[PDB]
């Protein structure tokens, strides 16, 4: 016990199920089906109008996702983003691909214990929700993480 | 084939008194040796704390054979070396008699001594003339040890000294 | 202190293997369904061959000394007449005792002498707990093996890799003195051991759909 | 000490990954056996990436590895 | 092979006083060797402050071999040599013995002194006789030692003393 | 006095080796970044010769005899084949094992004992703290010129002034008994070992921009 | 090899009193020889100032070997020759026993001789008559000497004497 860690470090499943908890009442789609984990949240909780830009308290939002997901074991991460039609299908898709890249870059530096991650963005090509009366503020503008448990 | 000082049983059928050395006799009831018997003596000790057996002459029929495999005898269950027997045959006759002369020629010359300051008379004659040579022969006879002595129904256990086959 | 931790192993032990057992009996069908030697005993009781093959196979001598090759195929033990196919029973079930004689005189006394006998007995529990699980998985390994040998041995029979045995029988009629006499002799002989073919030329592959 | 809190509780540890198992069904950040996948950066000993301790018991302080490098790191010096 | 003056454990089963030496065995219950047998005697010191064991056949089994190997016992966890049993055993019994002796001499003759300045000259005369032959018997047997006696159910611990093959 | 120079020696050397070791833990990727391997393992998993050189060389052999040359070249370790790449682990790794056998001769007992006890330690732990350093020092410049040597080797062999190995493979098909089969045996050896070439002819030289 | 003339250190885990000769065993902690363990015995001493360890037979580990340097005793932490025990176990003990026999034997006397210038007399009895056997008793046994006992958690230093190899 003094020379082989009996568990993994900095691991607590209070404080996982607690922040869980937290994300869940704080707005922030969690999903844990299998050992698939999805956690996904709205555009204008971040971003600006259609902007690929940050607002300072968003930085604080980030802290604590990537503090919870400091927790686990993973491989590779998948950050996808939607958004709505606006002008054009390729205005849509660029802001998507650079929102993503921002976020991917920033988790990066973050200390996320992985292998790879992959970003992407596809405009509004996979909406969610057939209502579509609002803009960014509308839920089917949004980003997604996933991926998979590491044993 | 026998381990180098190893536990048997045996049952011992004969007792005798620890005064006078004699052929004794016991049988082994148990272990691979069955139906075997062991004859040998006893040992005097100065001190009346203790009585053993020895046993050598080992008797094992199957073969006109007689190995000479010494050994003793422990108190049965006790895992101890005394015998269970009784130790205070002759304290109390000795130890009276030596009183007894004693106080007769103590009562014979202190009742004669005390005459200045006849049937008292006679009792002086009597204790203080026939104390001594009664203490002189109980101060002879005083020397007598209290024996011990074996009873001729209780088993024994027999621990090894030497091996054989 | 030692007493009591080979005195916890020996209880340890004898307890995991009486569990293991047990669970064992109380599932069997299902083993005995997946292990069928009889299914796979040839037409005259022949138990077949056992065989291994490894795959890229690479050793090195020294500087300048490599050797390599594709596949490799080893036969483990040759075929031979039996009377009953085998079983589960000579590979899983392990022996069961109980060791119930703890010379202690050594009783513990004092509290923390209590104590530690209490950890030492723990440690050896879960020492003879262990000691049984690798014994159960070599066992399971060794019978996996066999297995696979076996299953290996028929597809390349079927594949035409190498040789059944050739088996012939001699007949003799009524025998024996005018005091003992047999019916109908006959004699089991086998020619041609199981072994591997090295004309690779008869070799016929197989395409699944 | 307890690994499933804020929980129903653990279930059982599987071996084909050392894991704890707790009440729902999630997979505990404890570990049970040895055969699992852990995280070692540090060791101790010495004559480490090297023939090993040599076994015999030499009247001199130095050990030297199995491989003939000599560890006065784990010999001692005067 | 053993180490030049290591430990090891013995089981004491029998018991015995240290009264006639014999034959004595222990088991050795742990280590390398198991289920082995020793036996050998005792020793008398000239004061009962400590009691020891010679020992030195030792019988293994397995094979039938005897090897010779000479060690003593201490008391396991305790690292000391002494014997819990008793050492007081002999000492106011001489001591009573004597003195009432010495107490009977005194009084037959301080009372029979006292006459210049019947019942009473008996008594002068029980003391002063019996006084006298008690007092020299005890002065004789008053140089009994006080003895002591290992008992059947305690252990010991084993330091070696030669190596072995 | 000395007993106490020697256990700080001790607990100072242990201390640094510890720190030295969890810090070069603490930088990694980059470590094995630079010394890469594998970049320059050759195509047949040949590790390179090591190529050592000296320019403006000078040997006073004794009073009327002196020697000079521009430059020389010497090869330190013949190639070799091998399986896995090295790596820096078995070259800038230093042990640790920490002492926790606390017993000396002399305990101080004076308050001169004491206080000399406690600049003894101090200045063993310097001392083992700076022997730390030497060894750690030692290590790398070993590594560094090795990997170094390899460099040379591959830019010498790139600037056509060394002979490049030679590498001989020959083929056989299915081989063994009816009992054993290897199904493609092949044979790989070296049989050129790199050297220097003396030809002035086959020099090529390189001009930058 | 060992200088001829230095100092090595050893850890006592047993304890004895010097009362009987017997093994006693010490193990090197330090140094390059590493768990060595030491067989020897011990001497007595005319006067309970000091007491001294001969200590013999030294067994290295590692290989089968046991060498025979033979070496001795300080004080650890002294750079003395001195044992760290007690001194005064049986002195008064007999100065009083011997000191009560003559105080019993002038009461009795004494006290009957000034009768001229019955519970009296008979104290005097008491006293003037087991004053005598008490005295010659204490006189005949006041003689045994105060042991020493040296200490099972103990260190001690050892100065070597001759060489090995």
């Amino acid at each position: 016990v003094p020379k082989l860690p009996c568990r993994v470090d900095g691991a607590c499943d209070a404080t996982i199920i607690k922040m869980m908890t937290d994300l869940n009442k704080k707005g922030i789609k969690v999903a844990s089906v299998g050992q698939n984990y999805l956690i996904s949240i709205p555009a204008s909780a971040l971003f600006a109008d259609q902007s690929p830009r940050l607002n300072w308290a968003s930085y604080s939002l980030l802290n604590e996702i990537a503090a919870f997901l400091k927790q686990f074991r993973k491989i590779a991460i998948t950050v996808t983003s939607y958004s709505s039609k606006y002008v054009s299908v390729k205005r849509e898709r660029a802001l998507t691909l650079a929102r993503s890249r921002v976020v991917s870059e920033y988790l990066w530096s973050q200390g996320v214990d992985s292998r790879i991650i992959f970003t992407q963005g596809l405009g509004s090509d996979k909406p969610i929700t057939s209502y579509t009366l609002g803009g960014d503020r509308s839920p089917n503008a949004r980003v997604e993480i996933t991926f998979r448990r590491a044993v | 084939i026998i381990k180098t000082g190893d536990i048997m049983f045996a049952v011992l059928d004969t007792s005798v008194n620890s005064d006078e050395p004699g052929p004794i006799l016991a049988t082994i009831v148990t272990g691979k040796l069955k139906g075997s018997k062991l004859i040998g003596s006893f040992n005097l000790p100065s001190n009346a704390d203790k009585m053993v057996i020895t046993f050598n002459t080992m008797s094992i029929p199957g073969a006109e054979k007689t190995i000479s495999i010494s050994a003793y005898a422990i108190d049965p269950n006790t895992a101890r070396t005394a015998l269970a027997s009784r130790t205070n045959h002759h304290y109390l006759m000795r130890y009276g008699s030596l009183f007894a002369s004693s106080f007769l020629q103590g009562f014979g010359n202190a009742f004669q001594s005390a005459n200045t300051t006849s049937t008292l008379e006679n009792a002086v004659i009597g204790l203080a003339t026939v104390g001594k040579a009664w203490s002189q022969q109980a101060q002879q006879l005083f020397n007598t040890p209290t024996t011990v002595e074996v009873y001729s129904g209780t088993g024994l256990g027999i621990l090894f000294t030497q091996d054989v086959t | 202190k030692e007493t009591a931790l080979s005195v916890g192993a020996q209880a340890g032990l004898a307890w995991r293997a009486k569990i293991i057992d047990e669970q064992l009996n109380k599932q069997a069908r299902n083993l005995d369904a997946i292990y069928d030697f009889n299914s796979l005993v040839l037409e005259h009781n022949i138990l077949p061959p056992v065989l291994l093959e490894g795959r890229n196979t690479l050793n090195l001598a020294d500087a300048q000394s490599i050797r390599i090759s594709d596949r490799t195929y080893k036969v483990a033990k040759q075929a031979h007449f039996i009377t009953t196919p085998p079983t589960w029973r000579q590979y899983l079930w392990m022996d069961y005792v109980k060791p119930e004689a703890p010379n202690v005189t050594l009783l513990p006394k004092t509290k923390a002498e209590k104590e530690i006998w209490c950890i030492y007995t723990e440690r050896g529990w879960k020492n003879g707990i262990d000691q049984a699980n690798t014994i159960l998985e070599e066992n399971i390994a060794r019978i996996k093996e066999d297995f696979g040998g076996m299953i290996l041995y028929r597809k390349l029979l079927a594949m035409n890799m190498v040789s059944p045995p050739y088996v012939s029988h001699t007949d003799l009629g009524v025998t024996g003195d005018g005091s003992e006499i047999h019916i109908d002799d006959r004699v089991l002989r086998i020619t041609a051991l199981p072994e591997l073919n090295v004309n690779s030329a008869e070799w016929r592959a197989a395409v699944a759909k | 000490d307890g690994c499933c809190s804020k929980m129903g509780g653990i279930n059982y540890c599987d071996s084909s990954a050392g894991r704890l198992v707790c009440n729902n069904g999630f997979y505990s950040t404890c570990y049970c056996t040895r055969h699992a996948v852990m995280d070692l950066q540090f060791l101790m000993g010495c004559c480490l990436w090297h023939g090993g301790v040599y076994p015999q018991l030499n009247s001199s302080g130095l050990v030297v590895c199995n491989d003939g490098y000599v560890s006065e790191e784990c010999s001692l010096q005067k």
